[PDB]
RNA sequence: UGUUUGCAAUUUUUUAUAGUAUAUAUCAAAUCAUCUUUAUGCUAUUCAUAGACCUUGGGUACAGUAUAAAAAUUAUAUAUGUAUUAAUUUACAUAUAUUUUUUCUAAGAAAUUAGGUAAGAUUUUGUUUAUAGAGAAAUUAGAUGUAAAAAAAAAAUCUUAUGAGGGCGGAUCCGCUUCUAAUAUUUUUUUGUAGUUAUUAUUAUAAUAAUAAUCAUGUUUAUUACUUAAAAAGCUUAAUGGCUUAAUCUUGCCUUACUGUUUGAUUAACAACAAAUCUUA
């Protein structure tokens, strides 16, 4: 076939698997020792810039997926058991639970323009500025139906601690930054106050907390520890409030300081933190959902109980 | 162990290590990763034979059968042909030695794969800087209404590579330059080279006129040719020189 | 204070100047990783195309059943489209008790428990 | 390291040659200045 | 345009007030044309109209 | 000149987590422990196992 | 490939993660510290138990990849090491426990249960890695529990009632919704009446099917996988329910 | 620096070997 | 021997060879502080070697399931027991400072620094939703939609052209001028709207038709382009105008916040002049 002739004849992917006699003679450690010399360096000595200086600057930065890059993160080390569960059992249950049938040839829905125009015969109308969002000042996102092309999922999680008393005892912030480090496995970013309140002794623009964000698998593994090891151990816990939700598919709730020390990562070395310095955190679960009821349905599928509030 | 084998590291690594093809190195992940791409390339090659035979059926099909006639039959083979060209590139885009061959400059430009990476490399950097020269120097709309380059052209004067839009000395630009061209589509074509000076000052009428400093036509070019010396355009390489190279100049005072 | 110094020493090790440098691969070493990276993303594609194929097949099964159900008349005197209009109701789907927690709580594990399944469960 | 020593000597010679040329020209500049 | 936003003439010509919807949808510009009968904005595909401004 | 930030990540281990039902799975954590036996978890809680009578 | 890839990325992490500070988890000169140091010495300094022996620094850091046929990257060798490192090696007073007097930790349960070996199709702990389907025999054709829909009840209310009749009430189950996931239509014979069967999806969490005193003329039951169904069920009955299937 | 540590170590090794040799002979004579 | 140790992989240049300008190698610089003792030490085992369990020692190990064969190796002062010397010479050990390896007290935890230039980011205010401690008032997370396989063709309406050096009156000057080209316009005349995966129907695994999905060879935290009223925030300071495609913000390198003279203006600055303001070479 002429099409097959245009393919590379010297295909390395069609070669046989290596043999054993050669594998028994392949000893990368014996080569170094026997050589008794340093192999000459290669003339290709390009190293990623430490600053991106523009699209057309002679030296360019490689993509993050390049191992030699400065922002390369080793790939997945394991499959989170909550991501394989959701995809294997719960992905279809949500799809079957929330499914509305569309007739075969239903005409496509034309989305209405939310910034209305002034339309009429009056001369002034023509060049009037578009009308304001009817109702609320900011436009709320519209809800998407749960179909086989849109199944809610967890995207990221942001854990944050606000320690106002750290403006007097600077040791409370150092401890908080180490807890959020072991709890999530990342390097938190310190945050600063924004308002001035004398009654609460709050001063603006001074470091009074930290935050962390975990994406991908680390977000699923953080939920497995929370749902199945931490929350069951909280004394007299009722559940996540039914009012949680920002109206866009994100769930938020907070943990007490005595519930943050129940984390397996914080309890093992509980004696290395000063007494009464372990803080409480705010957990904001960000999902791909587009509604408050889609988010609470997603969490219910992961085994999170809710209570009336 | 001579310079014909490569660099010092290669000639050194080629005498202190064992003789074994790169793809046959006994590494676990590299051999498990090369088996996934192996049985996938067989699935792409198995798809090119399924789409290749699917065109014959459509080729040997009376146009009357198609509710759209010959208009709907040529737009269906059009998508099938374009789907096969993409499969021929996806069958070797994961090959480790195809990437090594192309990076070493030893790539066969008569195959769709190598022409795909060569174009993907040109667009990455050289295209961006040339797209800027056409705009900032107002080549468009002065010379052409709109112009989007589709091939690479690197000109060097007396061996020295000159950057695009670089003020060169009048002695340097006294001999015909050498064009290091590169085309990214298949087939052989005839090329026409034209060097135009767009700022010749006309003092009598208070405006600028254009002057041709070189013109040639009927220059065959395939994606395997790289260098073209404008000096021997009718002696060595086939072509018709309408106007030989005129040494660029600029009278004192003018921009 | 001595306990706090241990905390600071942990951050000191994470400082940008202390952390290891970016990798430095040779050609063959780099090429080897290039195939591992190229194969992993292809493996993810196969898993994605398969995962999405089943979701489409399942969804097409419902549309075929619901579309057929939408045309059926019955049972008996009931008018056309009754069972369909009743199946599409979402009563309790977005409430608190929508999904049983006993089902969702259980997640997949690498190895089973002492009792893989409980057959003695009584209502 | 039999043949590699020859290549290393070629690598050492090339560097030692430049180190000599750089010092043979750095002295010249110090005379013009 | 000057430091105080004062618009100045860079060439000898005739003032023109116009609007270019291609460059910016809601801006109005001031240009200077060499020929009084020219109309701005010039079509984006037409060659630049320029004057030598030199003496031999 | 946008700075290219590098990831500052602590040392992470692979851990075996054994629940109260004898089920074990592997995870990625910062603690150095190798096996985490959980005496109280969702498999032994009444809020997650409302139908279980032993826990009632 | 997934096992090899994990082991690969796990070692690249050794070259990019900050070093491990034992002083943050173990207090010096304690039973825990002494235990860590002894086991760390056997691992040749590597604080990780699942990457073999590898030094991210030094002259031999480039040799990070493992060769073909290596047992190191397998999940069996990984668990073996993670379990051989959980046994306390130092008594509470700081003395190393004798090699023979060390208590091994309870090992995990095998993935294949007794039912998998016995092949009992009436057990729910069989094929723990695959989905099982309840197939019932009627006094004979194998099928799923079905029944005629009365005028008062709907599809979901009818399916729940039939399931408790045919299979008993000793099973904890959830009807995933009200939407039918598949349908099988037997055309009418012009005569005989056609049958339009609408299937609803159900999930079982505990219990076992009980066919005693069932209203419908049911004889046997068996929990089959997706591959065993096509050999048991008819071709036209199977082709209509195979779209509802899952990956595993 | 590394080769320096090496040479100094190899040099010290010879001193240690000379000491072990000299003392060994003295022990037998006694 | 700078640059990761298995092999011509970034840009330009130097030199040399073949070659008649090209080709290869080589060199330098830019980008980046990757850490480099091939073992001299350690570990296990064994053997002497005291004899009531001691120092120092000699072997042995054969390494892809890599290995004992380096998970991180320095110096120097004092002084102690063993032990040696021409000697506080040498070896050993521990008593303990002291230094080197930058590798262990978070500046990527701190400061509202305001100009030049380049790149990148582009609603930051308020309102509103939710959120341990937390309340009227503390922090954090949010708050528009669309597009991304690919079109071709016929005539007509202008407008432009340093297009055909068009034609005709007075090549490129000018008002008339046909033709072609480009953008725009027409509701205009339309044609096509696949392929791929799967479904259903008929036909004999394939073909055909309909229906649904479809930016994706790519580290899903995707990305890219476009869009998201007005006010408000920010821009040395009140107010007005303006900026969001930069005049704001962030970062890199800088100090044209330069010397001399000078152009044309502010319908000939302030209804004169002068001190002024913008701008050119
Ligand atoms: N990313 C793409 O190239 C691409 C292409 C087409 C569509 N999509 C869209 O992406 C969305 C779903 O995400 P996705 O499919 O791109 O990514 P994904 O869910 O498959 O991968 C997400 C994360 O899971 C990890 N992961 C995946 N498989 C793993 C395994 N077997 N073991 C361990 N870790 C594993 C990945 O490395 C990554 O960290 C859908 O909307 C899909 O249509 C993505
Ligand atoms: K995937
Ligand atoms: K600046
Ligand atoms: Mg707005
Ligand atoms: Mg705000
Ligand atoms: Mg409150
Ligand atoms: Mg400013
Ligand atoms: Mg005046």
């Amino acid at each position: 076939i002429p099409d097959l002739a245009e393919l590379e004849t010297r295909s390395a992917l069609d070669a046989p698997i290596p043999s054993e006699e050669d594998k028994k003679e392949f000893r990368p450690w014996k080569r170094a020792a026997d050589r008794k010399a340093r192999l000459p360096s290669s003339r290709y000595q390009y190293h990623p810039p430490k600053y991106n200086r523009g699209p057309l600057h002679p030296i360019q930065s490689p993509p993050s997926s390049d191992p030699i890059a400065r922002d390369f993160v080793p790939g997945p080390f394991n499959m989170p058991r909550l991501k394989e569960t959701f995809r294997t059992v719960m992905a279809s249950d949500l799809m079957t639970l929330a499914y509305i049938h569309t007739p075969p040839g239903t005409p496509k829905k034309e989305p209405t323009e939310r910034l209305r125009a002034w339309e009429g015969d009056s001369p002034y109308f023509a060049n009037r500025a578009r009308r304001a969002p009817r109702g609320a000042p900011e436009l709320p996102i519209r809800e998407r139906d749960i179909s086989f092309r849109n199944i809610p999922e967890i995207k990221e999680i942001t854990v944050s601690t606000f320690v106002p008393l750290g403006l007097k005892n600077p040791d409370l912030l150092i401890v908080a930054r180490a807890v959020l480090l072991a709890m999530t496995g990342t390097m938190p970013e310190m945050t600063r106050s924004k308002n001035n309140v004398v009654q609460w002794q709050l001063q603006a623009n001074k470091p009074a907390g930290c935050k962390t964000t975990i994406y991908g698998n680390a977000a699923w593994e953080f939920m497995d520890r929370l749902i199945h090891l931490v929350l069951p151990r909280i004394k007299d816990w009722k559940g996540v409030p039914a009012s949680t939700g920002d109206g866009s598919g994100n769930v938020q709730f907070g943990l007490n300081p005595e519930d943050v020390q129940l984390f397996p990562e914080v309890e093992c070395n509980y004696d290395m933190y000063p007494a009464k310095m372990i803080p409480g955190c705010h957990i904001a679960i960000k999902t791909t959902a587009t509604s408050d009821r889609q988010a609470k349905l997603l969490l219910q599928s992961l085994g999170v109980p809710f209570y009336s509030n | 162990g001579g310079p014909e084998l490569g660099s010092r590291r290669r000639r050194a690594a080629l005498a202190t290590t064992g003789n074994l093809p790169f793809e046959q190195l006994p590494y676990q992940c590299f051999q498990d990763a090369r088996k996934i791409l192996q049985q996938d390339r067989a699935a792409k090659i198995a798809q090119i034979v399924k789409e290749t035979e699917k065109i014959k059926l459509i080729e040997a099909r009376d146009a009357s059968e198609f509710e759209g006639g010959e208009a709907a039959k040529q737009t269906r083979i059009k998508s099938l042909r374009k789907y096969i060209e993409e499969l021929k590139i996806l069958a070797d885009i994961n090959d480790p030695e195809v990437k090594r061959r192309f990076e070493d400059g030893r790539g066969d430009m008569t195959k769709p794969v190598y022409r795909f990476m060569a174009e993907r490399r040109w667009r990455s950097m050289d295209y961006k800087i040339i797209a800027q020269r056409i705009s900032q120097f107002h080549v468009v709309p002065d010379l052409l209404p709109a112009f989007d380059p589709t091939m690479d052209v690197k000109l060097s004067f007396r061996g020295y590579q000159v950057s695009p839009g670089a003020i060169l000395d009048s002695r340097v630009t006294e001999v015909a330059p050498t064009l290091r061209m590169q085309v990214f589509d298949k087939g052989e074509r005839l090329l026409t080279v034209v060097v135009i000076d767009s700022d010749v000052p006309d003092v009598t009428h208070d405006n600028f006129k254009r002057r041709c400093h070189f013109l040639a036509a009927n220059i065959p070019w395939d994606p395997s040719k790289t260098v073209l010396s404008l000096r021997s355009v009718g002696d060595r390489v086939e072509g018709d020189v309408g106007k030989p190279w005129l040494p660029p100049f600029a009278q004192k005072g003018s921009p | 204070d001595p306990r706090i110094i241990n905390i600071l020493r942990h951050f000191a090790v994470l400082s940008p100047k202390r952390i290891p440098p970016p990798l430095r691969f040779g050609r063959n070493r780099y090429l080897r990783h290039w195939t591992i990276h190229r194969a992993w993303l292809l493996f993810r594609r196969q898993q994605r195309e398969q995962r999405e194929r089943i979701l489409m097949q399942q969804h097409q099964s419902m549309s075929n059943a619901c579309e057929e159900l939408r045309n059926t008349e019955g049972p008996g005197t009931r008018e056309t489209g009754y069972l369909y209009r009743v199946a599409m109701l979402k009563n309790g789907v977005y409430g608190l008790k929508s999904i049983p927690i006993e089902y969702a709580s259980r997640a997949l594990v690498e190895t089973p428990g002492r009792q893989a399944w409980n057959h003695e469960w009584k209502r | 390291s039999s043949v590699i020593a020859e290549l290393i000597k070629e690598k050492l010679a090339a560097r030692a040659e430049y180190n000599a040329r750089q010092s043979a020209l750095r002295k010249l500049q110090q005379q013009k200045m | 345009m000057g430091r105080d936003h004062t618009i100045h003439a860079a060439v000898a010509g005739y003032v023109k007030y116009y609007r270019d919807p291609q460059l910016h949808p809601d801006r109005q510009y001031i240009g200077v044309v060499f020929n009084r009968n020219d109309k701005l904005p010039y079509p984006k595909d037409a060659p630049r109209k320029r004057k030598l401004g030199l003496v031999a | 000149a946008t700075f290219v930030p590098r990831h500052r990540r602590p040392y992470q281990f692979t851990q075996l987590v054994q629940l109260s039902d004898g089920s074990t799975f592997t995870v990625r954590t910062t603690m150095p422990t190798a096996l985490y036996k959980s005496a109280k978890d969702s498999r032994n809680h009444l809020l997650w196992q409302p139908s279980d009578k032993s826990l009632k | 490939f997934e096992e090899s890839f994990y082991f690969y990325q796990k070692r690249l992490n050794e070259r990019l993660t900050a070093p491990f500070r034992k002083d943050f988890y173990f207090k010096k000169d304690t039973a825990a510290d002494l235990d860590w140091r002894i086991k760390l010495k056997e691992r040749h300094g590597v604080p990780a138990k699942d990457i073999g022996r590898y030094n991210p620094r030094g002259r031999m850091a480039w040799n990070d990849e493992v060769l073909v046929g290596s047992q190191t990257s397998s999940r069996k060798h990984m668990v073996e090491k993670l379990l051989a490192d959980a046994e306390m090696r130092v008594s509470e007073d700081g003395e190393e426990i004798p090699a023979e007097d060390r208590v091994p930790v309870e090992k995990p349960m095998p993935r294949r249960t007794e039912a998998d070996e016995k092949g009992d199709v009436k057990r729910l702990d069989r094929a723990l890695d695959k989905t099982l389907y309840l197939v019932v025999k009627k006094k004979a054709k194998w099928m799923f529990p079905t029944g005629v829909v009365p005028t008062d009840e709907g599809l979901h209310e009818t399916a729940a009632r039939i399931l408790a009749e045919s299979a008993g009430v000793n099973m904890n189950t959830w009807i995933v919704g009200r939407v039918p996931v598949a349908h099988h239509v037997v055309r009418p014979v012009f005569l005989k009446k056609g049958e339009k069967i609408f299937f609803l999806k159900g999930r079982i969490m505990a219990g076992q099917a009980d066919l005693t005193d069932n209203l419908h003329d049911l004889v046997d039951f068996k929990w089959l996988t997706q591959e065993e169904l096509r050999s048991t069920l008819a071709e036209e009955y199977f082709h209509s329910v195979k779209g509802m299937f899952a990956e595993r | 620096f590394l080769l320096g540590i090496k040479e100094r170590k190899l040099a010290k090794a010879d001193r240690r070997e000379e000491y072990r040799r000299r003392v060994r002979e003295k022990r037998e004579q006694r």
